[PDB]
RNA sequence: AGCGCCGGCCAACUCCGUGCCAGCAGCCGCGGUAAUACGGAGGGCGCGAGCGUUACCCGGAUUCACUGGGCGUAAAGGGCGUGUAGGCGGCCUGGGGCGUCCCAUGUGAAAGACCACGGCUCAACCGUGGGGGAGCGUGGGAUACGCUCAGGCUAGACGG
RNA sequence: CUGGUCCACCCGUGACGCUGAGGCGCGAAAGCGUGGGGAGCAAACCGGAUUAGAUACCCGGGUAGUCCACGCCCUAAACGAUGCGCGCUAGGUCUCUGGGUCUCCUGGGGGCCGAAGCUAACGCGUUAAGCGCGCCGCCUGGGGAGUACGGCCGCAAGGC
C-alpha cells in the first residue's frame, strides 16, 4: 500500500454507499487525528481503537440521513464527498492566505500544519498555513 | 455625429412610444397612436417568434434610442458601469442621466433631447458659470445648470420653461423657473425612471 | 400560476415501408420566480400537444433549490453523463451567465445572480437534466448540521 | 392482539436463495434454511400493527394484494371481512399510477351491472347478448376487489412484495406506505412497514393476515371473531 | 454621408431579371423556369466619418486538460518478461529542521494597471495622492506532514 | 535435467517494497543461411472443368515449404482489441486444484448471472470497465502514411 491516507478517505468512502454500520481501518497516529476532526465535525459518530486479528486497527462508525420517501427510500449521505488533496506524487501547500473554502464553509478542509491537524476554520483561527490533506462536504 | 433621421419609425419598430418630438408626442399625430406597427413593407405582416438575440438586442437599441445617443459612446458608459462597483444596470442608467444635454431636457430648458444637444452645442448651457458646449458631459451632484445670459432672452427657453412652471421636475432635480437654473442633487435611483427598459437584457446582451 | 418557457421543440424521425414518418420533442420548463421549477419532456404526434404534454409532466416534477437573495448557496458541479454543468454563487449586481437552456432553468427557479459554464456534451437535453439534478443537491447550513 | 406461539406455524424457509438484504431479519442458518427470528418480528408487528390500527382509526383504505397459490383466496376473505379492496388474480400494470383509467374498467363493469340486471333489453341478438356474460365474467376475474377501490389507497399491504414488485414499483412511485409481510428473499429497504416471516405457508399466511384484520375491525368500532382458518 | 448586411448560425423581405448560366460562399450550403442565398430595385437591419475586407495574436477550444481530458468497441496499453536510472513507499519513538507553515525586516525604480481627487469647457490626454503582492536576501519561531539520521516492531515483502 | 505455482504449520530475516525511461532476454506463422530429412499436405506451376473471361472458387497433378539441427529474421486480429502492484465495495451458480472438524468452512485458479456503482450505449461488475494511491506505456480529426528523408538493425525480405 502506497497512501495509507487515502486508502482511509476511500475506505469510508465506499463503507457510506453501501450504508454499512461501520467500517475498519489499519490504525495509525496521523489517522486518528484525521478522524479525531471528522467526527467533532459531525461526519462521523466517532471511532474506536480496536483489534483485528491481532493487528490494531481503526472502527469508524458512520452516520447517515434519514429514510427517504419515492422510490429509492437510501438516505441521503452525511459525508458527500471525501477527496484526496495531496498526494503523494504531488503534494500540495497552501500558506494561510490560499486555504480554500469547501463548498462556501458548508463543508471542510484537513491540513496538517505545524501546530497539528487542523479544518479550515481552525486553521484561520490559529493563522498558519500547511499540507492540504483533503476536502470533505 | 448622432442619428439625424426619422424619428417616429424609432418607435414604431421598438413598439412603445420613445418621446422624442415633446410636443408632437401627446397630441393624436404622433405616428405611434396611429399605426403601431415596424416601418416598411412588412409592418402590418404578423410577427414571428423572434430570438432571445433579438429581443436583447432590441431592449438595448430602445435604451439607445431614447437617449440619441452613438453606440460607441453607449458601449463606452456601459463599460464604465460594468467595471464599477457592484450593481451595473442602476450605474449605467444613472451615468446616462448624468449627460449635460439629457440633464438640459429632464429640467426642462428643452422640450425634446434632440432639441435640448443643440441647447448645448449652441452654447446656451453653462455649468456653474462657465459655458459649456459639449453635450457628453457628466454633470455630478451639486451642480447648477443655467441659461447663459445671453440666451435668457430667448423665445425657445422662454416659452418651455413656460410649461415647466406647470411641470414638478424629477426629485433627484431641481429647478428654479423665472431663474431659469436647475441644479443635480444626485445620480438617480433605480426606480427614479420608468424607462421602458428592462436593463437587465442590456448587460445580458453584452454578456454574450 | 407557474410560468412556462419553452427550451427546445425538434422533430424525430422513424421510418417505414413508405418513407420518414414524424414525431416531435418539447423540453419545457415551468417555475413560480420564487424557488419552485420543473422540467418535462413531451412527445407527441403535433407540435402543440407535446408543448402541452410536456408543461404537464413539468409540473409533476419539481425542485426546491433554496434560493439566498437570488443566488444559489454554494457552487455545484453535475455530471450527467458526457454533460455537465458548473454553478457558482454571484454578488448581486452580476446578472444571470448562462447559456439559454440552464437559463431557462435558472431564471424560472427566481436565480437573479449566479456564474454557469457548461462543459462536454453541451446536448440540450442532458444538460437541461443535469441542471436540474444540479439544483436538486443544493444545501444550507440549517441542512447540513442538521444532517451532522 | 399479537402472539408468542406463532413460531408454531412458519419461522421462516427458502434454502440460500436469499437478498443479503434481509440477513439483520436472520437468526440462524439451520437446516438448509434461513430461520427467522421473531423478536425481531415482534418488534416489526409493534410498528406494523401501529400503522394498521392508526390507519383506519381516521378512515385509511388498505389496498391488500395476494397474487400467488398459497395466498390467492385467504387475501379475498380477510380484505373483504375488514370490507377493505384486495387484487386478487392478476395485477394490471398501472392500476395505481394509471388509476383513473384503470377505475375506467370499473364504470363498464357497473353498466353490465346494470345491463344485465334485468331487463334494459335482452331481447337484443343473443350472440351479441351471451357475448357480453363472457366480457362481464372477465371483469369480475380481475376487477373484483378493485371496484371498491374508489381513489387511490393510503397504503398496501402485500404477501409477497418480490412476487409483487409491479405494484410496491407504483406505490413507491406515488408516496403510497408500502407495508408487507416478507420472507428471506426480498428487499427490506422497499417495504415501509415490514412483517419479516414467511409468505408461503397458508399456515403463516392466514395467521399474520387475518388476525392483522381483527386489528383493523377494532380501529373502525366493534370487534368480530370468527374468519376462516381453514385446515 | 456614407459603408456593410437582410437562407440558418445572426438583427433585417418582397418584386423583377437570370434558369447548374451568370454568379454567391466564414461553415452548413445556394442557382436545373414562381430563388427571402446570384444581379438590380423597393423596403428593412446594423454602425456612422466611417464602414467593410485581408493578414496575424488570445478567446470561445476541458481541442496539450496544473486549475481542467482521456486509452474494451470512438484516436489511444508497449507482443511478453527481466531489470538500470528515476518516481513513489507500512507501524511505533526520538535527534535535526532540508521541504513546508508563521512573524519580523530589506529589495521589488520611474511610467503603466487599479481606487480616490483635481487640471485642459468634457473626454481622450495629463498631474497629485493611496493601496497591495508574488519572488528573493536576512533575523526569530513551529515540527503535524514530506525529508534525513538513529533505535524498536511485524501487518507488506522474503525464507524455513 | 530444470522453471513457475499453490496449500498447511506461523518457525527465521525485519520494509529487505511497488513500478520501471534506457538495457537485456523470450517471442505464432511465414520467410532467410548451412547441412539433413521428405509419407502426407501444398504457395508457385501444369492440366481438367466452369465462365463473356476465370491468371479463381471445384477436380487430377505438383516444386519450395511444412519436419530435424544450428544460426538468423522480430512481425501479428502477438486480443480479454482491457499495463503492473496494492487496498476497499452484496451475493447466487458451475467447475479445477489444495487444507480442515469432510453439511460445509477455508485458500489459489477457471466461467456464467448479477448489489452498489460505472458506461455514449453495448456492456463491466471481488478475474472491474466500480471507489482509491503509485509508476510506466500511449492518444490529440480523416486521407497522405506506417509512406518519405535521416538514423540503427538485417544475408535478404524487410524491421524499429
Ligand atoms: S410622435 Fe410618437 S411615434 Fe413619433 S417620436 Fe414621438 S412618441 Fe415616437
Ligand atoms: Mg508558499
Ligand atoms: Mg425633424
Ligand atoms: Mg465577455
Ligand atoms: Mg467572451
Ligand atoms: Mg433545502
Ligand atoms: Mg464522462
Ligand atoms: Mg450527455
Ligand atoms: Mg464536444
Ligand atoms: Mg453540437
Ligand atoms: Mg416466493
Ligand atoms: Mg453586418
Ligand atoms: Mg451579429
Ligand atoms: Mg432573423
Ligand atoms: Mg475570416
Ligand atoms: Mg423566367
Ligand atoms: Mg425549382
Ligand atoms: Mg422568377
Ligand atoms: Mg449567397
Ligand atoms: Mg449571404
Ligand atoms: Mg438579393
Ligand atoms: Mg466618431
Ligand atoms: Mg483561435
Ligand atoms: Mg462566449
Ligand atoms: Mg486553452
Ligand atoms: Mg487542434
Ligand atoms: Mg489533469
Ligand atoms: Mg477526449
Ligand atoms: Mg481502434
Ligand atoms: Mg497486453
Ligand atoms: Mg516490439
Ligand atoms: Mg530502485
Ligand atoms: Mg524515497
Ligand atoms: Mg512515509
Ligand atoms: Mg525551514
Ligand atoms: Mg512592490
Ligand atoms: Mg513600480
Ligand atoms: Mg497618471
Ligand atoms: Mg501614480
Ligand atoms: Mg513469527
Ligand atoms: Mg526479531
Ligand atoms: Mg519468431
Ligand atoms: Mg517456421
Ligand atoms: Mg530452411
Ligand atoms: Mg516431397
Ligand atoms: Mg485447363
Ligand atoms: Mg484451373
Ligand atoms: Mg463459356
Ligand atoms: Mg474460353
Ligand atoms: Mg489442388
Ligand atoms: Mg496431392
Ligand atoms: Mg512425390
Ligand atoms: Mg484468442
Ligand atoms: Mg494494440
Ligand atoms: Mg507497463
Ligand atoms: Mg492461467
Ligand atoms: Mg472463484
Ligand atoms: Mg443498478
Ligand atoms: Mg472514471
Ligand atoms: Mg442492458
Ligand atoms: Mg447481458
Ligand atoms: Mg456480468
Ligand atoms: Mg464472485
Ligand atoms: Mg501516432
Ligand atoms: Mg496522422
Ligand atoms: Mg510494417
Ligand atoms: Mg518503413
Ligand atoms: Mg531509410
Ligand atoms: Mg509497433
Amino acid at each position: 500500500l502506497t497512501d495509507p491516507i487515502a486508502d482511509m478517505l476511500t475506505r469510508i468512502r465506499n463503507a457510506t454507499r453501501v450504508y454499512k454500520e461501520s467500517t475498519d481501518v489499519p490504525a495509525s497516529r496521523f489517522k486518528e487525528e484525521i478522524l479525531r476532526i471528522l467526527a467533532r465535525e459531525g461526519f462521523i459518530k466517532g471511532y474506536e481503537r480496536v483489534d483485528v486479528d491481532g493487528k490494531p486497527y481503526l472502527r469508524v462508525y458512520l452516520k447517515y440521513g434519514p429514510r427517504r420517501q419515492g422510490p429509492d427510500p437510501r438516505p441521503e449521505q452525511v459525508i458527500h464527498h471525501i477527496r484526496r488533496i495531496s498526494k503523494p506524487g504531488r503534494r500540495v501547500y497552501v500558506g494561510v492566505k490560499e486555504i480554500p473554502r469547501v463548498r462556501r464553509g458548508l463543508g471542510i478542509a484537513i491540513l496538517s500544519t505545524s501546530k497539528g491537524v487542523l479544518t479550515d476554520r481552525e486553521a484561520r483561527k490559529l493563522g498558519v498555513g500547511g499540507e492540504l490533506i483533503c476536502e470533505v462536504w | 455625429g448622432r442619428y439625424i433621421g426619422p424619428v417616429c419609425r424609432l418607435c414604431r419598430r421598438e413598439g412603445v412610444k420613445l418621446y422624442l418630438k415633446g410636443e408632437r408626442c401627446y397630441s393624436p399625430k404622433c405616428a405611434m397612436e396611429r399605426r403601431p406597427y415596424p416601418p416598411g413593407q412588412h409592418g402590418q405582416k404578423r410577427a414571428r417568434r423572434p430570438s432571445d438575440y433579438a429581443v436583447r438586442l432590441r431592449e438595448k437599441q430602445k435604451l439607445r434610442r431614447i437617449y440619441g445617443i452613438s453606440e460607441r459612446q453607449f458601449r463606452n458608459l456601459f463599460e464604465e458601469a460594468s467595471k464599477k462597483k457592484g450593481v451595473t444596470g442602476s450605474v449605467f442608467l444613472g451615468l446616462l442621466e448624468s449627460r449635460l444635454d439629457n440633464v438640459v431636457y429632464r429640467l426642462g430648458f428643452a422640450v425634446s433631447r434632440r432639441q435640448a444637444r443643440q441647447l448645448v452645442r449652441h452654447g446656451h448651457i453653462t455649468v456653474n458659470g462657465r459655458r459649456v458646449d459639449l453635450p457628453s458631459y457628466r454633470v455630478r451632484p451639486g451642480d447648477e445648470i443655467a441659461v447663459a445670459e445671453k440666451s435668457r432672452n430667448l423665445e425657445l427657453i422662454r416659452q418651455n420653461l413656460e410649461a415647466m412652471k406647470g411641470r414638478k421636475v424629477g426629485p433627484w432635480l431641481s429647478l428654479d423657473v423665472e431663474g431659469m437654473k436647475g441644479k443635480f442633487l444626485r445620480l438617480p435611483d433605480r426606480e427614479d425612471l420608468a424607462l421602458p427598459v428592462n436593463e437587465q437584457l442590456v448587460i445580458e446582451f453584452y454578456s454574450r | 400560476d407557474f410560468e412556462e418557457k419553452m427550451i427546445l421543440i425538434r422533430r424525430t424521425a422513424r421510418m417505414q415501408a413508405g418513407g420518414r414518418r414524424f414525431r416531435f420533442g418539447a423540453l419545457v420548463v415551468v417555475g413560480d420566480r420564487q424557488g419552485r421549477v420543473g422540467l418535462g419532456f413531451g412527445k407527441a404526434p403535433e407540435v402543440p400537444l407535446a408543448v402541452q404534454k410536456a408543461g404537464y409532466y413539468a409540473r409533476r416534477n419539481m425542485v426546491e433549490v433554496p434560493l439566498q437573495n437570488g443566488t444559489i448557496p454554494h457552487e455545484i458541479e453535475v455530471e450527467f453523463g458526457a454533460s455537465k454543468i458548473v454553478l457558482k454563487p454571484a454578488a448581486p449586481g452580476t446578472g444571470v451567465i448562462a447559456g439559454a437552456v440552464p437559463r431557462a432553468i435558472l431564471e424560472l427557479a427566481g436565480v437573479t445572480d449566479i456564474l454557469t459554464k457548461e462543459l462536454g456534451s453541451r446536448n440540450p437535453i442532458n444538460i437541461a437534466y443535469a441542471t436540474m439534478e444540479a439544483l436538486r443537491q443544493l444545501r444550507t447550513k440549517a441542512d447540513v448540521e442538521r444532517l451532522r | 392482539v399479537k402472539e408468542l406461539l406463532e413460531a408454531g406455524v412458519h419461522f421462516g424457509h427458502e434454502r440460500k436463495r436469499w437478498n443479503p438484504k434481509f440477513a439483520r431479519y436472520i437468526y440462524a442458518e439451520r437446516n438448509g434454511i434461513h430461520i427467522i427470528d421473531l423478536q425481531k418480528t415482534m418488534e416489526e408487528l409493534e410498528r406494523t400493527f401501529r400503522f394498521i390500527e392508526d390507519l383506519a382509526m381516521r378512515g385509511g383504505t388498505i389496498l391488500f394484494v395476494g397474487t400467488k397459490k398459497q395466498a390467492q383466496d385467504i387475501v379475498r376473505m380477510e380484505a373483504e371481512r375488514a370490507g377493505m379492496p384486495y387484487v386478487n388474480q392478476r395485477w394490471l400494470g398501472g392500476m395505481l399510477t394509471n388509476f383513473k383509467t384503470i377505475s375506467q374498467r370499473v364504470h363498464r363493469l357497473e353498466e353490465l351491472e346494470a345491463l344485465f340486471a334485468s331487463p334494459e333489453i335482452e331481447e337484443r341478438p343473443k350472440k351479441e347478448q351471451v357475448r357480453l356474460k363472457h366480457e362481464l365474467e372477465r371483469l369480475q376475474k380481475y376487477l373484483s376487489g378493485f371496484r371498491l377501490l374508489k381513489r387511490l389507497p393510503d397504503a398496501i399491504f402485500v404477501v409477497d412484495p418480490t412476487k409483487e414488485a409491479i405494484a410496491v414499483r407504483e406505490a413507491r412511485k406515488l408516496f403510497i406506505p408500502v407495508i408487507a409481510l416478507a420472507d428471506t428473499d426480498s428487499d427490506p429497504d422497499l417495504v415501509d412497514y415490514i412483517i419479516p416471516g414467511n409468505d408461503d405457508a397458508i399456515r403463516s399466511i392466514q395467521l399474520i393476515l387475518s388476525r392483522a384484520v381483527d386489528l383493523i375491525i377494532q380501529a373502525r368500532g366493534g370487534v368480530v371473531e370468527p374468519s376462516p382458518s381453514y385446515a
